[PDB]
DNA sequence: ATCAATATCCACCTGCAGATACTACCAAAAGTGTATTTGGAAACTGCTCCATCAAAAGGCATGTTCAGCTGATTCAGCTGAACATGCCTTTTGATGGAGCAGTTTCCAAATACACTTTTGGTAGTATCTGCAGGTGGATATTGAT
DNA sequence: ATCAATATCCACCTGCAGATACTACCAAAAGTGTATTTGGAAACTGCTCCATCAAAAGGCATGTTCAGCTGAATCAGCTGAACATGCCTTTTGATGGAGCAGTTTCCAAATACACTTTTGGTAGTATCTGCAGGTGGATATTGAT
């Protein structure tokens, strides 16, 4: 059988999902999620669809480019491995920690 | 209604792959075990913020109803303004 | 019979942006040319980035503009890129881009 | 029945303008809408602070010209100050 | 010559009650003075743009209120909101 | 003849504060208790940051406050810092902190 | 002895600086890189608080020319007016 | 001839500039270096006292938190020694670059 | 461990820079009395939002295997810290000199107001067409050897 | 280098979801001429701002010297990628029912606006005093031996 050397496919996905626009979180669990740490806030609420779309739009943008900040972080250490402690430097001078 | 379900641990509903893909898109190439757990906490964190302030303009307009429109204002007030939704 | 618009030379609305800064109370009074000047300026930065956008839906075979290309335009623009730093074009993905240690051999 | 405005038909104008056999989805326009308020707000908001600061209680296209100038950078804000005092001159001997 | 206005006064009034034996500098009374100011605007700003959303004409307590909640942390935001309901309880209920 | 701001029981001025939010534009119609309200949040706010300012002082056998102790007190503060967390106070100086990592070894 | 306005900004000072923000030791090369830095960050402010003097039609930059120029880039300064 | 190890002043200092509140860039060639910037956006330019002033806190109070960040940075990739490409990588990551 | 060089700590003293305190106006509070303008309260009609269930449609979970990355170890070379000696720039402070902000007072242009008429832009209903998604077969990339 | 498994490519086909095409009110532009109001304009005057130089006051540049840091090299232990297999969960497209937005028309409560009396807050000006900065002497830290 024919096996791809560890991070051939890896490279491969950072193309295809780079070129493309889809959400990448499933619609309904990211729902549930929604639904869940809102009810926690107040309950009996509803939601506009689009007002759940929004919040993924938002959510995915904002995770992709953390994950860009904590790229850079691993590699600023000399890694090619994302860490927490990389996601946590880039919080920290994000200002966001 | 007869009943009405219980929310618990949708959290883990932000799967492994899902966390890889925004990894991919965000141009990683390869990830620590311990990352899925660390954005899962961080997206809590996040969604916190933004529901929050939208459920406040919900509740101070005396709706029920969660519009694009208050996550849209939510969105803004924290500096990550959205293009698409209304505003 | 003629509107403010054609007057001015814009296809932009210039009575309905004159309205809006009255609504939008940022003053007591709006002076005449200041729906005129916002309305041009209004016209001139959505067309440049319309042209640039038209160019990327071209660039990928499209008829139709489509959310990704107003992102491709914008990202690919320093100027368009920093007057919208912190915004989020919802569908518009992002720029491809892999750092260098990150691609194989030497 | 409900009724909302947009600034639809005057990004297809200029649409139109630049690439003729060029369409826009219909979520292409929603973020051209959007983009159109943002600058709109922003532009109109540093106005408003300008003239505040100054003790005016008026907002002249000069306000707008100096907004233009504190928001957009270098290049844009440039060509933007053209197509803004054109357009005010021309309006005005056009009257 | 001209009257400039300041919360210096207030300010003072309040560092006596709070540390009755406790003075204050030139410039620590200026940033006082600034913070006081930006709170207002970022106050007054919030308050503002929730009654527009809601195409309402007025800012009441009310948009007050939701204003505070929107930008104070949330430990400060309880207090300030039951500071704000006790002034206008006691303001109302006055003969 | 009795003040707005002795009728609410304030140190603030309410008069003071509903003239400056007619004059700032931020909507057509100000009520009654908004200005009474907003003074009073205003007030409480001074209050939180004069006592740890004056704490501050203390600690340092001081009497008059200045700039110093108003950056110790509010970067002290978890609440006070975040909400001037972009803020910058003249002369405040910053929090003695040293990176264990960089301390000699013990 | 010429030598440009930015090299005023000298080693010691910006090692100072460095200082207060708890750093111990200092690569040779950071004393130009700060300078850069600072040039940036000063055209940026700067352009903004005359685009502000020019606007009031002054020949002087106000402090509060700074403070408003601060302020909408992110920078809010307290302690000289506003 | 007694003489102290590397680090052992520099912490000293740490130790004495955390501590106070004086500006630490001398004023004059500070204020050359602003009216020198300001000449290209307007020619015959003059300045309040207080407005140079203004320029030198905000300036020196950002450059103090960058050197903080720098420093994080640094010692992320496991020194203790800040290098531009520390300077450079907290600036990416606080959207300046 | 000892011994000493230098940094740091505390107590006490003192004049003056920078506080607080006392005063004489007056712009802007509060008072007083109509003049609008507002945004619940009730009462509609009427969608979107929620809930369910079935089938369809795909992605997720888990185990296995091993490639190659991370982090520990050790090392030497170079670079940045320390510090002496040595020069020159910044701080201070009249001076005083003058420029230009900021003060006041003017009126003519431009803005708000109001009404009456005339659009342009929107919501309703009914044809057109980019392209998503499928498939084909040609060719590129990756990795074994 | 060759050889083969698997990914990628580009181009064409096709029905259909999502465009664009024609249409009929009406909220909102435009027009037109009373009536207000602003903010340039112009002429001031008085603080601050620039310059100078005088003083002293002081900090910074340069050279040498070596501690110890950073980066290269080497390597083992083991994590995290690839991929096979088995099956749950999400997706999609129904339906129906209620729960709540959203549109409209009432007036009572509330805020504007204008006008008249009565301060509280400010600038000027005159006292008071916290504490910066210096001095001395006791002991702590650091670094050498
Ligand atoms: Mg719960």
């Amino acid at each position: 059988p024919h096996r791809y050397r560890p991070g051939t496919v890896a490279l491969r996905e950072i193309r295809r999902y780079q070129k493309s626009t889809e959400l990448l979180i499933r619609k309904l669990p990211f729902q549930r999620l929604v639904r869940e740490i809102a009810q926690d806030f107040k309950t009996d609420l509803r939601f506009q669809s689009s007002a759940v779309m929004a919040l993924q739009e938002a959510s995915e943008a904002y995770l992709v480019g953390l994950f860009e900040d904590t790229n850079l972080c691993a590699i600023h250490a000399k890694r090619v491995t994302i860490m927490p402690k990389d996601i946590q430097l880039a919080r920290r001078i994000r200002g966001e920690r | 209604k007869r009943h009405r379900k219980v929310l618990r641990d949708n959290i883990q509903g932000i799967t492994k792959p899902a966390i890889r893909r925004l990894a991919r898109r965000g141009g990683v190439k390869r990830i620590s075990g311990l990352i899925y757990e660390e954005t899962r906490g961080v997206l809590k964190v996040f969604l916190e913020n933004v529901i929050r302030d939208a459920v406040t303009y919900t509740e101070h307009a005396k709706r029920k109803t969660v519009t694009a429109m208050d996550v849209v204002y939510a969105l803004k007030r924290q500096g990550r303004t959205l293009y698409g939704f209304g505003g | 019979a003629k509107t403010r618009s054609s007057r001015a030379g814009l296809q932009f609305p210039v009575g309905r942006v004159h309205r809006l800064l009255r609504k939008g109370n940022y003053a007591e009074r709006v002076g005449a040319g200041a729906p005129v000047y916002l309305a041009a300026v209004l016209e001139y930065l959505t067309a440049e980035i319309l042209e640039l956008a038209g160019n990327a839906a071209r660039d990928n075979k499209k008829t139709r503009i489509i959310p990704r290309h107003l992102q491709l335009a914008v990202r690919n623009d320093e100027e368009l890129n920093k007057l919208l730093g912190r915004v989020t074009i919802a569908q518009g993905g992002v720029l491809p881009n892999i750092q260098s240690v990150l691609l194989p051999k030497k | 029945k409900t009724r909302k405005e947009s600034y639809a038909i005057y990004v297809y104008k200029v649409l139109k303008q630049v690439h003729p056999d060029t369409g826009i989805s219909s979520k292409a326009m929603s973020i051209m809408n959007s983009f159109v308020n943002d600058v709109f707000e922003r532009i109109a908001g540093e106005a408003s602070r300008l003239a505040h600061y100054n003790k005016r209680s008026t907002i002249t296209s000069r306000e707008i010209q100096t907004a233009v100038r504190l928001l957009l950078p270098g290049e844009l804000a440039k060509h933007a100050v053209s197509e803004g005092t054109k357009a005010v001159t021309k309006y005005t001997s056009a009257k």
